DNA sequence: ATCAGGAAGTTCATATAAAAGGCAAACGGAAGCATTCTCAGAATATTCTTTGTGATGATGGAGTTTCACTCACAGAGCTGAACATGCCTTTTGATGGAGCAGTTTCCAAATACACTTTTGGTAGAATCTGCAGGTGGATATTGAT
DNA sequence: ATCAATATCCACCTGCAGATTCTACCAAAAGTGTATTTGGAAACTGCTCCATCAAAAGGCATGTTCAGCTCTGTGAGTGAAACTCCATCATCACAAAGAATATTCTGAGAATGCTTCCGTTTGCCTTTTATATGAACTTCCTGAT
């Protein structure tokens, strides 16, 4: 009858990644007999935090650079020149993203 | 000539500088290929089991990242 | 084909809200949704093992915190505590 | 008259981001090296397996002779020799180390 | 707790240098920034620079290139700063803060202060509209810091009593600091944000600053000087 | 009510006593042995569960268990322990 | 009014609990659904890694004139071996020391 | 006195000889109370947030394991 | 006349397995560790908790002073520094390493 | 593959010494025992021991007990044998054998032997029940070796060409070996094992052997010579 | 090659803590039958890997030199192990005791289930645009008087 | 304390490969009832951890000595970087072929669901035994000459 029109629950979370998507992906992963109405809005929006404070920090390195586009040597610098994410990524490597610019002191 | 000589003194050398590394013995080759050739056959290993589980005879990219993945080895940029 | 979805466009909705005059490149979008994809395998193991741990059979936002909290090292896990936090309460109020 | 150019090497390898061993090379080492699993068939690739597994072993590679370095540069040398990376590899452990 | 040891003043004389150390202890010595501030009463707080002792990476204030040089030690956990060429503007007292990686974290945690006593256009300024008011036991005290440019919520509050180390209030434009209680209220985005104590008390009475980091040049508000009877 | 509390013991100490019928074990080793059969039952049946969502399979069977254990046993040893899960299998679907 | 019982471990020739691993597999939250021959080759897998470990480390018992297994004799069942040692490699085990390892340098 | 000092000198040479070393700079002591304290640190962190996220006020065996777990070292014999 | 007794004592510490730091030193350490996590609230701890942490971090010290000392024969040195214990904790990465 | 290169003949003088060679390739050098075995025409084949280059960790047989020692080389891939004084009663085919340090593997791969030519005990016994056979080329021959003490399936089987490496049919008494075809086949258990060849053909012409590794002493059988008409 | 003598292995009592053995309850595994539903098999379209060939210039290989490094040794000076002696934190153990973790019931808010409708995400087009390559001036070494 | 040569860096043109933008459409998310059930709260219990006193001896702290180590410098000899020139092998582009992978439909065997019954497992008592400890005996291997 007065069916009122369907809000996202992304915008109802106030969050850009999509928590449908996140609670079928709980719901279809194994993780759990079942998933709680709080768990997806949670981890979407966590999601878009370590989004969003990588994507701001390879801007910042690709504007540094003089450069409009993000690179994976941008990713690769804003991970590597920051010990949280360099310890959160720790085991993980960047495909084209190089290495730092490191030279021992003593060869110079 | 051996496919494992394929892997060439400039290109050894040019990894080590990529290392950092100012001056390179010259028995630093053999030592080189040797652990290049051991990386690789325990990737290819697992990246074949993958492979034969799945019942193909191609090796794909998420074959090599999941046999990547499960030695503590994630990449990123092909996949998953 | 198949449909073979991704984060590609949320990422992108981020990147036009943290830098509005900045694109990237095809390869490093892959490198940001393979990102998601692993610290999403990760969190959601690590809620998966604490709900089996204490005998729940519910993943809620407390076991998602719980292990947001173990994940991510030091400020990192904090300001992500507070996001998910004022995401779900401004969401239960809707 | 000779000059130095390690110094420059270093300093444009470590900024380039490019693969430093031949695809070609690569590519049959380790089809060659995928022959001994497989009981003689010869298996496919697909070119981003290659390129993936080349990514993941040079980045190896490239770690490896950081931390092998820092063993040269503790024992009071300069030049690396092979006892820095089998000592490097012996401290990293099982998984990290070998493979 | 997060302590950063500072050492006490000094009488120096004009063309020498002075090194000052900031000393930190009870967090892992690595994983934070420290930033140098000079405060001038003729000019209030004003960024000079920071250190990361992760990989020694710097970063100066462009009044402060040359002036200003920034080392680490990660044996002793210490930071020094160089000044080198004294003159008579640089008589002021330099803290050393803490602060996170993290983009929206701010300056958590103040030195006591060293008071060294001597014998530009494209930044952001921050426009405190009051400079000073006056105030009751329980009425209500709202400040605003107007920016110049598009900072998005990178703005942090602090009070300062006299000769005493800056507090965090609220970072982030909203959130509040750590054992800041719920009469603090920060609000805005963009180019408005506003400050707000709701129940007055004795203690409330300091100057109240705010600071941008949204941009790589920090800039710091003119200051508000409130008054409780 | 004192809870239900099972393990692995009397499990580990019928193989002990036909691998060494005069042979006994520790409490402190018997808790070990019950921690190495749990960690690897968790890592085979993660790594059997991975395998089955990479291939999008509802189903983790005997296959999905062999891979995992070719994929988490080093050398001989999962080569020992296929032909033993195989001559098992074997054994029960004769019956 | 029905057949005699039969357990699935000793339909399969095995002593580790097939139906105690199949109902751990089914609670586990691995799958929506565990195939019947799965828990029978993960108990087989079980028992012959516990055998192996176990035969192993009586043998260190019996090499040192003792007849019953303390964890210095499962750690030094585990650590002289490739294998094992690479499978427990990022393990800890308790009260079980470490290997007799002088460096041949300081001899 | 500290409670860092109460790791004593012959308690690390005593570990040191485990270790199978033979001779024992002064200096090693501090750095290693620093190591334990760090080590120590990182692992009650863990063990205290699964402590808290059970909703207890102790500290029970298990949650020392998983904490230990999840940090790549699995500890044999307490559970588990 | 002085004899040496660090062989005899490495040959007997090699083969003992008990605890080497004395447990009550440890369990105060322990517990004001963990009075700078929980906010103030003091938390109880069973006493397989503390042995349980006890046994994994005997085991991490020993197995560092084992890569240290590795260190320390490669440098051409007997005596082990605190350089050599940082260098492994550099090289043995951010998980095996620090922590 | 997997093979062990190992050295030529050599004809030496009592009271010298011989180190001979095995070199290997094909494998991880580190994961399996390099084993020791020796072969007069008069006593049969006799296990000597072996070293496990993992650790450098050795066991001989009481036999050769100071008689024999093994040394191993991880970076040449090469395990060394020293005989020392030399005796009229060495004038044998010494064979290096592969096998890993699992319980139910046996020695997989063999040398090709190197033959010395010296120019002038509570244990368990194996019983070939079959000396010497005739068949033709398709019937069924079955081959005993009725153990003496117990070994629970630790046992293996192996044939030898005349002048030649012997190569492993069958391992823990039923499993059968790579590249082995099923026509092999076989069972017991305890104390009592049997051998069978069903399909009989010119390379079934060899000698076939049973050798025990449940208990340390490691023993070879007597031999059972199977020929072809 | 021979004495001195403590460290190390051996062996017998032997007690005692810890491990093996026995019984009852409850709990979970098996048997049997009905229902559902997953995936192997078969047929087939469509991608994308293999392989071949010409071009072509990019770059590795080989030989020589030389100088910058490694390595062995010696001596000066530091410093950690050994050792003796007192005394003080650790440990056992003991009762009490009480905080608190685990157990049992209940029921209500929350989660799954199913159907229907809308909508947004993705694959496939046409269209724009950052950047890498390429060619010249400011600038900062690098030798060299 | 300043000139020829060269690497580094910036200004600018542009071709294009790659990013961006625009359209169906289909899969999936959201809305709406509905029945199910999990876990939080409350009362209660017995477990086990915290804290305190005696004590006692075992282990640690402290100061000295010296011999064995670290460190720095030197010189002989070695070996790796630099440089040159070509020709070999890698790369790229394209056609094609076809092997192999992905898609779609079907049904049958295999997995689940549920009920009932019984065999297994576990917790709590009850013996009994291997191993640590103590003490006397024997051998070995280093220290000394």
């Amino acid at each position: 009858k007065a069916r009122a029109k369907a809000k996202t629950r992304s915008s109802r979370a106030g969050l850009q990644f999509p928590v449908g998507r996140v609670h079928r992906l709980l719901r279809k992963g194994n993780y759990s007999e079942r998933v709680g109405a709080g768990a997806p809005v949670y981890l979407a929006a966590v999601l878009e935090y370590l989004t969003a404070e990588i994507l701001e920090l390879a801007g910042n390195a690709a504007r540094d650079n003089k450069k409009t586009r993000i690179i994976p040597r941008h990713l690769q610098l804003a991970i590597r020149n920051d010990e949280e994410l360099n310890k959160l990524l720790g085991r993980v490597t960047i495909a084209q993203g190089g290495v730092l610019p490191n030279i021992q002191a003593v060869l110079l | 000539r051996d496919n494992i000589q394929g892997i060439t003194k400039p290109a050894i050398r040019r990894l080590a500088r990529r290392g950092g590394v100012k001056r390179i013995s010259g028995l630093i080759y053999e030592e080189t290929r040797g652990v290049l050739k051991v990386f690789l056959e325990n990737v290819i290993r697992d990246a074949v089991t993958y492979t034969e589980h799945a019942k193909r005879k191609t090796v794909t990219a998420m074959d090599v990242v999941y046999a990547l993945k499960r030695q503590g080895r994630t990449l990123y940029g092909f996949g998953g | 084909r198949s449909r073979k979805e991704s984060y590609s466009i949320y990422v992108y909705k981020v990147l036009k809200q943290v830098h509005p005059d900045t694109g990237i490149s095809s390869k490093a979008m892959g490198i940001m949704n393979s990102f998601v994809n692993d610290i999403f395998e990760r969190i959601a193991g690590e809620a998966s093992r604490l709900a089996h741990y204490n005998k729940r059979s519910t993943i809620t936002s407390r076991e998602i915190q719980t292990a947001v909290r173990l994940l991510l090292p030091g400020e990192l896990a904090k300001h992500a505590v507070s996001e998910g936090t004022k995401a779900v309460t401004k969401y239960t109020s809707a | 008259r000779r000059r130095q150019g390690w110094l420059k090497e270093i300093r444009k390898l470590q900024k380039s981001t490019h693969l430093l061993i031949r695809k070609l090379p690569f590519s049959r080492l380790a089809r060659e090296i995928c022959v001994k699993f497989t009981r003689g068939v010869d298996f496919n690739w697909q070119a981003q397996a290659l390129l993936a597994l080349q990514e993941a072993a040079e980045a190896f590679l490239v770690h490896l002779f950081e931390d092998a370095y820092l063993l040269t540069l503790h024992a009071g040398r300069v030049t690396l020799f092979p006892k820095d990376v089998q000592l490097a590899r012996r401290i990293r452990g099982l998984e990290e180390g070998l493979g | 707790e997060v302590q950063l040891q500072q050492s006490g003043p000094e009488l120096v004389e004009p063309g020498t240098s002075v090194k000052m150390p900031c000393k930190a202890s009870g967090y892992t010595f690595t994983s934070y920034t420290i930033q140098w501030v000079k405060q001038t009463p003729r000019q209030g707080l004003e960024w000079i620079g920071y250190i990361y002792p992760y990989n020694a990476g710097t970063k100066y204030n462009e009044k402060f290139k040359g002036k200003a040089t920034l080392t680490s030690d990660k044996s002793s956990s210490t930071v020094y700063m160089e000044l080198s060429s004294l003159t008579s503007e640089d008589s002021a007292v330099y803290y050393c803060a803490r602060k996170s990686s993290r983009l929206r974290s701010t300056l958590d945690y103040w030195g006591q202060g060293t008071s060294v006593t001597v014998s530009g256009s494209m930044d952001i300024k921050m426009t405190q509209s009051p400079s000073s008011m006056h105030a009751s036991l329980g009425e209500r005290v709202t400040i605003t810091c107007k920016a110049s440019q598009d900072i998005r919520s990178y703005l942090s509050w602090y009070q300062q009593k006299p000769w005493k180390s800056p507090k965090t209030l609220i970072y982030y434009a909203t959130s509040l600091a750590d054992g800041v209680p719920s009469r603090f209220s920060g609000s805005g985005s963009g180019q408005d944000f506003s400050l707000t104590i709701n129940n007055l008390e004795s203690d409330d009475t300091a100057t109240y600053y705010c600071l941008q980091h949204g941009e790589s040049p920090y800039t710091f508000g003119s200051g508000t000087k409130l008054e409780i009877k």
